Order: structure tokens, then sequence, then C-alpha cells
């Protein structure tokens, strides 16, 4: 093998994994206190409301009687009731979008080359399984072997590494889909696709057949203490 | 029935919670063991599978309403699993066997 | 029934959603389906292969592209089925 | 007896909206006095919940202690604001708690907690006419708000309009398909609308609820009830007349069940039986 | 650093 | 119970002691350059086994599973807490007046 100087374990291999960990939770926090909710008005929260309840209609009105649905169908969509007819309407916030995209990947990798930098001309660790041979110029940035094994990696790629196998550590910490990681805009369309597919649907009353279902089986009743 | 997404939510994240907690320790330990090449990706797939039957013990018998099939249980972030498995072997196998 | 007690009557603008009147008022795609992401998938692929040395000097874009339109359509086979 | 305890049990009294104002406010003032910084921003949470029970227990005293310590706290917040909306109703001050209403309202318009306590106003008042009217224009922003939904229902099925009332309790069995509570009520508000038209939807809720939670005896007998005056009414066809005495036949079998596992359960006088005795009649 | 554009070109084809 | 918590620190702990292990073994091998090429079989075996009672005891401490069927933890909803409406609470009751004002 490779008589690797200790010191390179306590200086290239554990700070690494140190400065990994805690950039993605620095990233994670600032993420969280960046977020900040738009203001809405009235109108388009109410929209979005009406078409949340639409949506659930549609996918469950199975509960609901065949008079009772159809008349919904008679608010929703016809001329005669006037409802979704008659109801609709370097720039900052694209700068803004922009570098919020930008910053979820990007300072990874400027990471990544301040460390390429400073810690360049290093074997930190060996990679267990033996990697191709045409990897070898960006495994090994800053070491002028020709012979040495693929398998043996510089700081960079190592920190990369550590970068991927460290989300998952990342959910199981910090939360359930953290933002740590690596990886409606228009109601008048929105109204006249929901016009159109609720005209689509159809009704089933699911109660047609309830009791008949019901008077099967008798009714659970133990645990009643 | 009624699936409710709530709890649907509670177990794929307490699933995934398990899977990774599993699967890097199972890093660790082939870095421990000092495996090298193919023979250490077999074994994180042993581990996998072990993690499975102890799975199928902790859901055990009427699982039906837990999930909708053992699938998750088997293949349930497999790939997730592999780069932290991967990641805890190269650490491992970097701080004992290298040095 | 001796205890048979009615609570209706008087019904007393209108609610929301409330309407007086009783109103009488009442392969293929999945080909089409399949084929969008077998016509898709080329051109990531195109793109991915017209990018050349780019490609190279880039070896997290290709793992993206890859996983992209495939893997991801193998992967969520049963998932593209069931859609 | 561990502050963890009572803290884990508020925090269940505070999940499903329970109004006991005594034993929250007890527990509250005790965690509040007792362990209030052996935990962290938790109590704050708390300190709203123990002011409202004072309102409800009619203990102002620390009604002022709670709302200043917030305020000091939490300075032009519209939380707060509404809370001390809340203190000034607790003494019908109704007035100026309007007019904090409006300011919070104009300095924000999306809220809907102002919405919501000058309605609980202008109920407190009397004028229910102009509180469903006020309902009525709220929702007309904020459809899908079930709470608001409920208490609509709620406001009228007190004043009778039972139509309204039932075509409410539709809209929120589909907001909520789930809940067997919301299918019992409906079930109830349309038995008690109409005659055999409403009697099947009644039946037919009664039946879905029973599926939806076996234990719900209330709708259990509302059943069979219901099947017992469709089987009355001289309206009703041979076929159907057949039918609801087969319905109502079943649901005397099950009471009986059910009367007989209270009596395992129990060991004291049959009035179960005595119970039964009336199915049998 | 030729290596930061080499792989901050990706980022851009992976944003677009 | 809370004793899974603390089995699984043992665990870690055991798994630790074996990373020593083996980094001494390589010492070992550091100083005697020989054609070994193995690990004591005690040091694996120590292994596999802190690895079997940590994972067994991680699938307890990972928690407990939930009910899919909306109606299990909505079985026990009495009606007298559905109606409450803490939003629209009123203040005009007989509470107030029974009670020391
Ligand atoms: C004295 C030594 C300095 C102490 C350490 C510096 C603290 C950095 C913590 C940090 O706040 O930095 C983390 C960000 C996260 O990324 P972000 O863009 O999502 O949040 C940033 C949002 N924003 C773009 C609007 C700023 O990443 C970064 O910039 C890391 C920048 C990498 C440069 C290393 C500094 C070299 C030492 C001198
Ligand atoms: C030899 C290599 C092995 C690698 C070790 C990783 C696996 C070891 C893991 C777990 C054993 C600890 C068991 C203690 C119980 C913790 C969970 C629990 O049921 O108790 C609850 C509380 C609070 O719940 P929560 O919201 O905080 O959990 C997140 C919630 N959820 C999972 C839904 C997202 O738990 C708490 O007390 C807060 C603490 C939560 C657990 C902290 C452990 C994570 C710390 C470091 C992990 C790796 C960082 C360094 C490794 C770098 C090498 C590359
Ligand atoms: C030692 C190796 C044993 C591994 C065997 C295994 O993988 O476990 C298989 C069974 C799970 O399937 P099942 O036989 O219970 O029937 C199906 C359950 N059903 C009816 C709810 C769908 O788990 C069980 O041994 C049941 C564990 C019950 C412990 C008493
Ligand atoms: C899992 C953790 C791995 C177990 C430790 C294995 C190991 O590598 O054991 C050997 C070291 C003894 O190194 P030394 O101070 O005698 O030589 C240093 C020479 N000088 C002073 C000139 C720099 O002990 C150690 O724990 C290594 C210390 C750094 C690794 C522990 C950090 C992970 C927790």
């Amino acid at each position: 093998e490779l008589l690797l100087d200790s010191n390179i374990r306590l200086w290239v291999v554990l700070p690494i994994v140190i400065i990994t960990f805690f950039v993605g939770m620095i990233r994670h926090y600032v993420s969280i206190l960046l977020q900040s909710d738009k203001k809405l008005t009235q109108e388009q929260v109410s929209d979005s409301q009406v078409l949340i309840r639409s949506r659930v209609l549609r996918e469950n009105g199975k509960y609901i009687p065949k008079q009772s649905f159809l008349t919904r169908k008679y608010y929703f969509n016809n001329p005669e009731d006037g409802f979704f007819k008659k109801t609709k309407r370097d720039p900052t916030m694209l700068t803004d979008m922009m570098k919020g995209n930008v910053t979820n990947v990007l300072p990874m990798i400027l990471i990544g080359g301040w460390i390429n930098m400073t810690f360049s001309g290093f074997v930190t660790t060996k990679v267990p399984f033996p990697l191709t041979l045409r990897f070898k110029p960006m495994l090994q940035q800053g070491i002028e072997l020709l012979t040495l094994d693929a398998s043996w990696v510089s700081s960079a790629s190592w920190y990369f590494l550590n970068v991927f196998g460290l989300r998952s550590i990342y959910s199981l910490i910090l939360g359930q889909d953290n933002a740590a990681d690596q990886s409606p805009a228009d109601t008048n369309k929105a109204f006249k696709t929901e016009w159109e597919a609720l005209e689509l649907t159809d009704h089933q009353w699911a109660l047609d057949d309830v009791e008949e279902e019901l008077m099967a089986k008798d009714l659970h009743f133990e645990g009643m203490f | 029935p009624f699936i409710s997404e709530a709890a649907v939510r509670g177990n794929a994240a307490v699933l995934d919670y398990c899977r990774t907690s599993v699967s890097a320790l199972s890093g660790a330990t082939a870095g421990i063991l000092g495996l090298t090449g193919l023979y250490g990706f077999i074994f994180y797939l042993l581990a996998s599978v072990l993690l499975s039957l102890l799975l199928i013990l902790k859901a055990g018998r009427r699982w039906n309403k837990y999930f909708k099939s053992r699938r998750p249980l088997f293949t349930g972030g497999l790939i997730g699993g592999l780069f932290t498995y991967v990641l805890f072997w190269t650490f491992l196998y970097g701080m004992v066997h290298v040095y | 029934f001796k205890w048979a007690i009615e609570l209706s009557g008087p019904g007393g603008l209108y609610p929301v959603g409330y309407l007086d009147k009783q109103v009488p008022d009442t392969e293929k795609r999945c080909w089409d389906i399949a084929l969008g992401p077998l016509k898709q998938i080329p051109m990531n692929l195109f793109i991915m292969y017209m990018a050349g040395n780019t490609i190279s000097i880039f070896p997290t874009m290709m793992v993206c592209m890859m996983a992209w339109r495939p893997i991801q359509a193998l992967m969520a086979i049963s998932a593209t089925f069931k859609m | 007896v561990t502050w963890e305890e009572m803290r884990d049990k508020m925090r269940k009294w505070r999940e499903e909206n329970s109004r006991n104002s005594e034993q929250i406010v007890e527990v509250g003032e005790e965690l509040i006095n007792e362990y209030a910084s052996k935990l962290g921003d938790d109590i704050w949470i708390i300190y709203e919940q123990v002011m409202i029970a004072a309102l409800d227990y009619g203990r102002d005293d620390l009604a002022l202690f709670c709302l200043q310590e917030l305020r000091r706290q939490f300075p032009g917040s519209h939380r707060v604001k509404r809370l001390t909306g809340m203190r000034f109703e607790a003494m019908e001050r109704y007035d100026d708690a309007i007019q904090l209403y409006d300011r919070i309202l104009q300095e924000d318009p999306t809220n809907t907690a102002a919405r919501k306590r000058k309605i609980a106003i202008r109920k407190a008042q009397g004028k229910n006419v102009e509180a469903i009217r006020e309902l009525n224009e709220y929702l007309e922003q904020f459809v899908g708000d079930q709470e608001a939904w409920h208490e609509l229902a709620e406001l009228y099925i007190n004043e009778h309009d039972y139509a309204k009332a039932a075509f409410c309790l539709e809209e929120l069995m589909m907001t909520n398909p789930h809940n067997h509570l919301y299918c019992q009520q409906y079930a109830e508000v349309k038995y008690t609308q109409g005659g055999l038209e409403n009697l099947e939807l009644s039946r037919k809720y009664f039946a879905q609820a029973l599926k939806l939670n076996n234990r719900n005896m209330r709708a259990l007998f509302g059943l069979y009830m219901s099947a017992s005056h469709i089987a009355s009414n001289p309206k009703a066809s041979a076929k159907t007349k057949k039918d609801n005495m087969k319905y109502a036949s079943w649901a005397a079998s099950q009471i009986n069940r059910a009367y007989q596992f209270a009596g395992r359960s129990k060991k004291e006088t049959k009035y179960s039986l005595k119970a039964v005795e009336d199915m049998l009649e | 650093n030729p290596m930061v554009m080499m792989m901050v070109l990706p980022l851009l084809i992976f944003v677009l | 119970p809370s004793l899974w918590k603390g089995l699984v620190g043992i665990g870690l702990f055991a798994l630790a002691h074996a990373a020593f292990s083996a980094a001494q073994h390589r010492s070992y091998m550091r100083l005697t350059e020989k054609e070994d090429e193995s690990l004591p079989i005690d040091i694996v075996l120590q292994t596999l086994l802190a690895f079997a009672v940590t994972c067994y005891g991680i699938v307890h401490i990972a928690g407990e599973f939930k009910d899919m069927d909306a109606t299990s933890e909505l079985k026990n909803k009495t009606f007298d807490t559905l109606r409450n409406h803490p939003s629209f609470y009123v203040f005009n009751h007989r509470g107030r007046v029974l009670f020391r004002p």
C-alpha cells in the first residue's frame, strides 16, 4: 500500500467532513432565514381557495347525493349562474428568484474550488473500489504521479463524495424534507381548465350501495371499555 | 379505504430514517472490515435485506394498515442508502486501513 | 310514534354555493402519453451528445441528463403505467 | 406527575379544541408558576390558552398578567391584537374591540382572525341575522374554511333554516369525507328537515357513518329510528316498506348486541335490558 | 479557477 | 422501552472499540510486513455482532408506525370536541356570571 502521512488525517480528512457537514447546516438555516412569504391580496387567495374547493369536490363528490352534485355543477360551469364566467382579471422578483435558485448549488461548487486550492498536492484517502483510469484527471487534481492507482483521491473529489453522501444524514438529523442538499401563476387558464375538466367529470353517489355492503357483516364492538 | 397523508408521510419518514441509519452503519462496518471492491458492494445489499427482514419484524402482522404493500420495505430509497453507505465505507476504510 | 317532534318551519345574502331551485340539469391516450417521454428523451440525449467536450468537462451534467429523461422512466415504470 | 406529563396533556387538550376551562386553566397556572422556566418557548402557546380559559373561567386576575407578558414580548402582533380583543370582549366592551379589529384589518387585509372575532361579537350581541350575513360575506372571500363553515351550519341549525345547514354540512363532507361526525350531524339535520325524500338521505348517511365508525351507536339508533319512521309512513312503497323493515330489524339486532356489550363491560342493574325493553316495543 | 468554470458551466446547463 | 436507546449506545461503543482494534492490527502489519493480509477472527466477529445488535436497536429507535386509514385516530373524537370552533368563541355564557368575576 502507501504509508500516508498521519497528519493528513487530522487536518485534511476530518476538517473536510466537518466543513461539509456544518456548511450544509449553515445553508439550510440561511435558506429558512431568507424565505419570506410574498404578500397576497384578497382576490388571489380567494380564487385559489375556490379552485381548491372545486378540486376537492371533483375528487370526493361521491359521498354527496346526485341533486347536490348537479347543483354544484350548475353553480360552477353554466352561463346562467355566471360563476367561472364573470370571474377573472432587470425586475426585482426575477433577480431574487434566480439568486435563490442559484444559491442551492453554487456555494457547494465554490467551497469545492476553495478546498481544491487550499488542500492541493495531497493524497487524502483511498477510495475502496477500483475506479477507472479514465477518471484520473478529476480525482487526482494537483498530483503529478502517472502510475498511481486510480483509487487514490485528492482533497477536492473527497469533499465532493462527502457532500454527495451527507444529504441522507441531513434528513436524519435536521428534519424531514430539509433544504440542505445538492439536487397558480395564472387563474384564467386555470378557470378554463377547471371548467372543461368538471364538464368531463361524472357523478357516482357512493351511498347507493353502502347499506348492502354494511348489512353483510356485523358491527365491530369489542374494546368498548 | 381512506388514506391519511400525515400518517403515510410519517411512515415514509421513519422508514427513510431507519434506512439511512442502517446504510451509514453498514458503511462504517464495511470500512472497519477492510472490504474492497465488489465484495464490499454485495455486503451492502446483504445489509439492506437484513434491514428489510427487521422491518418485516417491525411491521409484523396486520401490516396491511401500515403500507399498501411491502415493496417500500425492500426497495425504499435504495440509492439514497447506497450513497451514504459508500461515503461511510470510504470514511472508515480511510481512517482504519489506509493509515 | 308518541315523540315525533318536528323542528322545521320558518326559513327566515344567501350563503355562497346555495341555489334554492331544484334544477334538473345533467393505444389511444396511453399511446401519446408513452410516446411523450419516448420522444422527449432523445432531445435531451441529442443535446448531451452534441455537447461533446462540454459533456466531458461536465461529469455531473451527463449523470443528471441520463437520470432525468432516462433511468427515472425505468425507475418509475410502474408509476408511468399507472398514470 | 412531572411537568412533561402536564405539558403533554395540555398539548393534547389543545390539539382537540376542548373547553373544560377549569381543568386547563388550573394546569396552565401550575405550569406557568412552578415549571415556567423548565421548558422554553413551548409555554408561549400555552399563554394563549391560559388566558382564554381565564375568560371562559371568569378568573380575570391572570388574564392581565398573560396579556401583559405577551404584549411586552410581541409588540404590534396581530395574534396578540386579537387576544387583546378577546380580553376586551370578556367585559362586553364591544366598541373598542370593533375599532381594534378594524385597525388590524386596515393594517393587514388577509388576516382571518379579525373577521371571525367581529362576527363572534355580533353573534354575542344577539344580532343573529346580521351575523349570518357577515359570515356569508366572509365566506365569499374564504371558501374552504372548515371551521367557519361548521359554525355557519350550527348558526343555521340554531335559527332553524335546515336547508342551508344541510347544504353547508354537505359541502363540509365534501371537504372531509373521512370524518364520521360530519356524516352523523348531516343525517340528523336531513332527518329533521323533512320527510321520506329526506329520510332516505338521512338513513343512507347514518349507514355511511356506521361504516366509517362502528362505535357511533348514536348514529346506529338514529338509523334505526329513521327506518322505523320510514316504515310507519303510509307513502312508503311495499318494496321500500320491506327494505326499511329489514333495516330496522338489523339495527334492532345491533342495538341488542351493543347493549349486551354495555352489560358485560359494567357490573350493575340491567338498565340496558330495560333499554332493549324499549326496542322490543 | 478552470475547475470552477468547468463545473459551473454544467450548473448553467443544469438550470437550463 | 427507553433502554433500547441505551442499547444502541453500547453498540456504537462496541463498533468504536472495533475500530481501535483494527487500527492496532494495521500497525501490526505496518511492523510485521508479512503475507498475512487477514484480520483477526475476534475483531471481525466483534464488529459483526456489534453491527447486528446496533441495527436491531436502531430499528426500535426509529419509532412506531402510523396507520393509513384516516378513521383510526378520529374514532375517539366525540362530538363534544369538534363543535367548539376555537376562533368563534363567545364569552356571553353563564360561566362568567356563575364563576368569580
Ligand atoms: C460510526 C458511524 C455511525 C454514524 C452515526 C449515524 C447513525 C446514528 C443514529 C441515531 C442514534 C441516536 C438515537 C437517538 C434518538 C434520535 C431520534 C429520536 O427518536 O429522538 C427524538 C429527538 C428529537 O427528534 P429529531 O427531530 O431531532 O429527529 C429528526 C426527526 N426525523 C427522524 C423524523 C427527521 O432526537 C434528539 O434527541 C436529537 C438528536 C437526533 C439524532 C442525532 C444524531 C445525528 C448526529 C450526527 C449524525 C452524523 C453526523 C457526524 C457523522 C459524520 C461522518 C461522515
